[PDB]
């Protein structure tokens, strides 16, 4: 009676969630563009209609692959550079005394030591100004890296500035993008498109502040895997950027001293001018209005009458306890306590934060690999945007109306999850079987 | 369903006068048009077919011209029996729709 | 956010080809879900369909204007264009470009999003 | 220029989506980072070749819409033609018979084998 | 080429009053009718589809009824922004012809 | 070997060269240095598979000479048969018809899809 | 669950083993260690594609049992059908005609080319 | 530089097979652009045809000697062979092997380059 | 037994100064030399 027969369809529009290996579409630097595919000048976007797809921000395989790829790129770029094993000698250090300011006291020390030279059977006495965080007492000091592992001095030519890296899928795979505004990263997105490649994702590294991130088009947005549970972090994406400018006013000098045949070590010379602490300014009014938006959006979830307390970082290592970022060839560790110090209940001045500059950089929370950064000649200024935040709720006795959110971080996946929250990877299955009145022969 | 419009919708003229009635079709009916001369009381009687193609059995006074979407029927000299209703026809595609009918 | 914008000469000598390009920001012409129509409305009159074009080039024009019109859709830059030849005084109208969710058998011709509407006097 | 409308008919009904199968078929083929790209390409090639072999084993080689001679058992789906080709989309249909796929493939395979054997027997005479 | 006629061709009413507009088609279009709305200046906006099915994003006051060759659009309570020109459509056969347009 | 008489008919006319398509057809397939030969093999495989996929989309799968049913627009070339097969070579022909190749490819694709749909609805009865 | 009896009919006669070709046909496709694994995959893909190209050149594309019109010269083998399909196995047959294989492939290739040319000539009318 | 050289028994006992191997240094036999003919000339007579062999084995012999002759061509070694069986006393002739651009139909059959010319006698 | 297929009545535009094969060979030779020098002693102590 049915007289229905199987029919095979090829090229069917059906897909399933899957994980694969994406590659570059970038258009000398640490983020190697040569080992990255070039993109087309006319990217194609196909906006699917009457389809709703279940997105999940916290189960995306794109962010883990991006983290692994960034680590691999960092290691590959650091491999062809001088290894500073001879520079683990004992240092005779004294405090600086010329043009020293009160803030920059108990700080960069004039150290002198013997080091090898081009000729093996000879030594040279050299001097350099080493920041306090780099050196540690055994009137003699040793670098902090000495008992952990040797450093690979980052080569001067390669620049650390982020460069966008457009991710793409291989053949037979598609990148779905959720255009639905006010999308919280999880659940059914009704507005779906297919993109040949992702947008320009700048591989910026930072903690407590997502610098140069993607801005929300609607308002401040709060995202969390489980907002009820305080263990999981909370990502806040702003709708407008807060302009922030950091600077190291000291006019440092770089001197190259030969530690071996070909290998040359770059050292700090004379601090031309006055020794002043590196400082970073952020607008007070812009910060106030942005914080107002954040507290409103957080009250949307945590109640319309609860008190919102923002306090400085709890504690731990320097990298996670302070806003640590990199720009202009220098790594700053600015202390964010004046920003996240306020309580909320139902003109031209700006907040100035102090910044400490390290050289021995143990990034990626890895042990056994350090990244002594050569000094940068001249004064460094760095203007950037703040468009994100990573906040953690202090659980425990917060069952009452009290709510205390503090800056967090440590893991760099949250930085990548704020820009890949809309991209998902699917695999197509062209084969399909249906009923039809056909009959072969 | 091509729509035919006859202009003027109704006119009055004196005997022995040249008159002209134009017919406009929404689409292009090419050369397929027939005119009809329905006398009050009597059934329609064919006068002109296929643009002009004056069919045998009528005086040579009547004439037809035009093409495409515009056609026209001209009576050279009005006669006492030429006081009937002129009508169009779209004889080029099913269904065949006539005009509104112009009464003299 | 999906919309359409029309461009072209707003005044033309009434004997030549009249070109009017409608570009859509939002959905894509390449996707086989929407037909792209070219509804027209003269002053003091109602709407009047002209033609439509699909992503595969299977276009269909109004029987009244099956000879004087041609609709060409280019998906590389995601737009379409109406070329109306032998324009006359009857073409003084507002030329809207509309989106039809006929692609997909969910609903019939259901013009939902309409362009701004450019009045091409002639 | 080849991408130019990939998928697109995902939200369309099965009947309408079956009219744009070609656009979804052209895009199914096209130190350690060279290995990454190479492995991605080889995986895509292997998947495409497996799909083509599966199509060919059923006798549908070189056809996008090829319908066989095996019957549609009512147990797989009681939905009728009026409610499957004009009221349901391809994703829902795939999710509905996701667990009744292997047996259909086996039936198609054995039917094609029997058809080829019957053709050989008939042509031998 | 189905022809649509809207009755009345133009009417005037007062705020907070019922109003009804009828649409008649020459042929039988089953239930393939969509009621549109064109505020002056900007482009038409769809109000109702498939006679009775109300499109998402309109006030519930609008309603549609009828079948065969007769359809009707009813506004239970007139509102100040409901002073646009409603139209009809033939969404069941090529070509699609709209109504003359009734101005409120 | 498979390389015997490769190309060969490059200087031959189109008609004469069309009689030796097998020779060219069968020659299209066959630590850092490993990634060179391996990548070259993968590239050749990908190119051959893409070309075969195009042929299958056009409905000429498994055929060397398979002439379709789409009309030849005179705009592409006004030359008559006698002046192309017996007077022109394949290289000159390719250099001549290069701007209209993609349009012809699209026409072939849409024609094959329409033919498949026509056969489907014919077999439905 | 695709292995499922690989080379199951190895000891079977040719006639009996010819009924299970699909079982053996579906298994042909599926830092330095990754290189070796990927190279093995690429070698398998290349072998399968060369096999498919060779089958297609003879006009047997998309067919597991495809029988052509080339006559069987008695010089290659003198055994009759009764002593081949019912008395011999596939391995023995392969060993018996191991030195008359290339000429058969060539004959099939030219036969298919001639068939295509004749079909084109007939269809031109 | 293109040339052809003939080898084989320059003098044989009548009434058995006569083998002549012509090898070409230059254009390849496997190329389908050429045919390889076996023209012959007896003393005091004119040129006489015997047969030709193509790269794909479509050979054609003279109707007079369609039974007594066999032309083969090996492309791997790039040379061809003529076997004339049961040669009589009237088979004393100069056996040329010639090239022909018959393939690539630009021109008809046209022997342009010839071999040195062996002097088989019987 | 290398195989050479002579092509007749074909004129091809050659340009020795735009050949990518020569640059490819240059890179190949440099890479080969660098690889061959890898498993050899480094004369760092010689700098005396
Ligand atoms: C967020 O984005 C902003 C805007 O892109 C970004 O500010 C940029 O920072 C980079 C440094 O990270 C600046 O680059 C410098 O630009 C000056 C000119 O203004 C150049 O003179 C500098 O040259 C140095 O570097 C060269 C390459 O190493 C050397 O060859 C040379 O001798 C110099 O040492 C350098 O290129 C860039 O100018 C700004 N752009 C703007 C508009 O301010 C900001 O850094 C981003 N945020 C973060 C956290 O990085
Ligand atoms: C969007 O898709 C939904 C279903 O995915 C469509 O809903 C169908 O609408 C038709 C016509 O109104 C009904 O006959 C079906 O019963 C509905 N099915 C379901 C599951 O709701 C909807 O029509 C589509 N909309 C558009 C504009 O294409
Ligand atoms: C080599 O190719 C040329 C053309 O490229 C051939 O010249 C042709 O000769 C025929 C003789 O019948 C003429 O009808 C053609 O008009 C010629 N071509 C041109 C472009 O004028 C030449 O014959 C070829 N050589 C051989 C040996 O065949
Ligand atoms: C440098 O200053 C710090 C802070 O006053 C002091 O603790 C330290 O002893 C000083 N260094 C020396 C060598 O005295
Ligand atoms: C460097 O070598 C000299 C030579 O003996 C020695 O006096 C001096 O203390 C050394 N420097 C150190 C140990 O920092
Ligand atoms: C290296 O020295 C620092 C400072 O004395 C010390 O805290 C650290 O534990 C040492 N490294 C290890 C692996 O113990
Ligand atoms: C995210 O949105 C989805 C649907 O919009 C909802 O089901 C889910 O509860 C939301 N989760 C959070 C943490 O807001
Ligand atoms: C920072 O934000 C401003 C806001 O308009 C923008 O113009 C500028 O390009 C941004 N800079 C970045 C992302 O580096
Ligand atoms: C979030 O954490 C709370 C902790 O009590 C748990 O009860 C709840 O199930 C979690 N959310 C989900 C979706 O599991
Ligand atoms: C540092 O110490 C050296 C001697 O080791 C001395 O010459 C120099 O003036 C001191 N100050 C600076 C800024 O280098
Ligand atoms: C930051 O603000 C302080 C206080 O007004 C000012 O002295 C300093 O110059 C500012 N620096 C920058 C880079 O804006
Ligand atoms: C530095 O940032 C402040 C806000 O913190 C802003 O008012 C000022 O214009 C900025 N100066 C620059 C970018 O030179
Ligand atoms: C932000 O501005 C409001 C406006 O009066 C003020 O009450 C509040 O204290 C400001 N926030 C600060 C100073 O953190
Ligand atoms: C944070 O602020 C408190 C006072 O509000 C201060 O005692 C503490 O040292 C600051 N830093 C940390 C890491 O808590
Ligand atoms: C930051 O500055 C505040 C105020 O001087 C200080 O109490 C705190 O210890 C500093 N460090 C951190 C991590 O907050
Ligand atoms: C926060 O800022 C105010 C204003 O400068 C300051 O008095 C206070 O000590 C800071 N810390 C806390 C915990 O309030
Ligand atoms: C830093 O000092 C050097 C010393 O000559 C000078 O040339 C340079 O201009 C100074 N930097 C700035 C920003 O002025
Ligand atoms: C499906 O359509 C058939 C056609 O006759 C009908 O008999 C059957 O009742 C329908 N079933 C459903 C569930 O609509
Ligand atoms: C197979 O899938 C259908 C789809 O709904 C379901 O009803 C059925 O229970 C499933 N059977 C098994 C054995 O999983
Ligand atoms: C072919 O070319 C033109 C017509 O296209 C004509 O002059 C010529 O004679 C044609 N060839 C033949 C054989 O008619």
């Amino acid at each position: 009676a049915e007289n229905l027969w199987v029919t095979v369809y090829y090229g069917v529009p059906v897909w399933k969630d899957a994980e694969t290996t994406l590659f570059c579409a970038s258009d000398h630097n640490v983020w190697a563009t040569h080992a990255c595919v070039p993109t087309d000048p006319n990217p194609q976007e196909i906006h699917l209609e009457n389809v709703t797809e279940e997105f999940n921000m916290w189960k995306n395989n794109m962010v883990e692959q991006m983290h692994t790829d960034i680590i691999s790129l960092w290691d590959q770029s650091l491999k062809p550079c001088v290894k500073l094993t001879p520079l683990c000698v004992t240092l005779q250090c004294t405090n600086v005394t010329n043009n020293i300011t009160d803030d920059m006291r108990g700080e960069l020390k004039n150290c002198s030591f013997n080091m090898t030279t081009e000729l093996r059977d000879k030594k040279q006495k050299v001097y350099s100004l080493f920041y306090r965080l780099d050196v540690v007492q055994i009137k003699e000091y040793r670098l902090i890296n000495c008992n952990t592992s040797a450093c690979t001095q980052a080569c001067p030519k390669v620049s650390f500035e982020p460069i966008p890296i457009h991710y793409c899928a291989p053949a037979g795979f598609a990148i779905l993008k959720c255009k639905d505004k006010k999308f919280n990263g999880t659940g059914p997105c009704p507005s779906v498109s297919t993109v040949q490649c992702t947008h320009g994702i700048k591989p910026v590294v930072s903690t407590q502040l997502l610098l140069n991130g993607s801005l929300a088009e609607e308002e401040v947005m709060i995202r969390s895997e489980n907002i009820t549970n305080n263990a999981k972090n909370i990502l806040v994406q702003f709708n407008t950027p807060v302009q922030i400018n950091c600077t190291r006013p000291n006019n440092n000098t770089r001197k190259s001293i030969r530690i071996g045949p070909g290998q040359a070590f770059y050292a700090t010379g004379d601090i031309i001018g006055d020794i002043r602490q590196a400082h970073c300014n952020v607008s007070k009014a812009t910060w106030n209005e942005t914080l107002g938006k954040v507290v409103k959006q957080l009250r949307k979830h945590f109640g319309n009458n609860t008190i919102i307390r923002f306090a400085n970082s709890s504690g731990g290592d320097l990298e996670v306890t302070t806003h640590s970022f990199n720009c202009g060839g220098e790594f700053f560790y600015c202390n964010t306590s004046g920003l996240f110090n306020s309580t909320w209940i139902s003109s031209n001045d700006s907040i100035t934060l102090p910044c400490r500059i390290k050289q021995i950089i143990n990034m990626w929370q890895r042990i056994g690999q350090c990244m002594y950064a050569p000094p940068i000649q001249g004064v460094i200024r760095c203007v950037s945007n703040i468009t994100g935040l990573i906040l953690t709720r202090d659980g425990g006795s917060t069952n009452s109306t009290t709510e205390t959110f503090r800056p967090g971080g440590g893991d760099m996946r949250d930085n990548w999850r704020s820009e890949l929250y809309k991209y998902k990877v699917v695999k197509i299955e062209p084969l399909g079987v249906a009923p039809t009145r056909c009959k072969r022969r | 369903d091509i729509q035919m419009t006859q202009s003027p919708s109704s006119l009055s003229a004196s005997v022995g006068d040249r008159v002209t009635i134009t017919c406009r079709a929404s689409q292009d009916i090419s050369s397929f048009l027939n005119w009809y001369q329905q006398k009050p009381g009597k059934a329609p009687k064919l006068l002109i077919s296929s643009v002009n193609r004056l069919e045998s059995g009528v005086p040579s006074r009547f004439s037809g011209s035009g093409s495409g979407t515009e056609f026209t029927l001209t009576v050279s000299s009005l006669q006492p029996e030429d006081f009937a209703t002129y009508s169009c026809q779209q004889c080029g595609s099913v269904p065949y729709t006539f005009g509104q009918g112009t009464t003299l | 956010q999906v919309q359409l914008q029309e461009s072209g000469p707003g005044l033309v000598k009434p004997s030549e080809t009249l070109s009017l390009t409608c570009a859509v920001y939002g959905s894509s012409i390449s996707g086989g879900y929407f037909y792209w129509h070219w509804i027209r409305q003269a002053p003091g009159k109602g709407l009047e369909w002209i033609g439509d074009v699909y992503f595969s080039g299977t276009t269909g024009y109004n029987p009244s204007l099956k000879r004087r019109v041609r609709i060409s859709a280019d998906t590389s830059k995601n737009q379409f264009s109406l070329n109306l030849r032998s324009v006359t005084a009857a073409d003084t109208a507002v030329y809207f470009c509309a989106r039809d969710p006929r692609g997909g058998g969910w609903v019939p011709n259901r013009f939902d999003v309409w362009g701004a509407g450019v009045l091409v006097t002639v | 220029a080849v991408f130019l409308g990939f998928l697109g008919a995902a939200g369309s009904t099965m009947g309408a989506a079956s009219m744009t199968l070609t656009v979804q078929a052209r895009n199914l083929l096209s130190t350690v980072w060279g290995i990454k790209q190479l492995q991605a390409r080889v995986l895509a090639v292997e998947r495409y070749l497996r799909d083509q072999q599966l199509l060919g084993i059923w006798g549908c080689s070189g056809k996008l819409i090829c319908c066989t001679n095996v019957p549609w058992n009512s147990s797989w789906s009681n939905r009728n033609l009026s409610e499957i080709w004009d009221n349901m989309t391809w994703l829902q249909w795939d999710k509905e018979i996701s667990n009744y796929t292997q047996i259909i493939y086996g039936l198609l395979e054995e039917s094609q084998n029997q058809q080829e054997k019957n053709e050989q027997d008939l042509l031998a005479l």
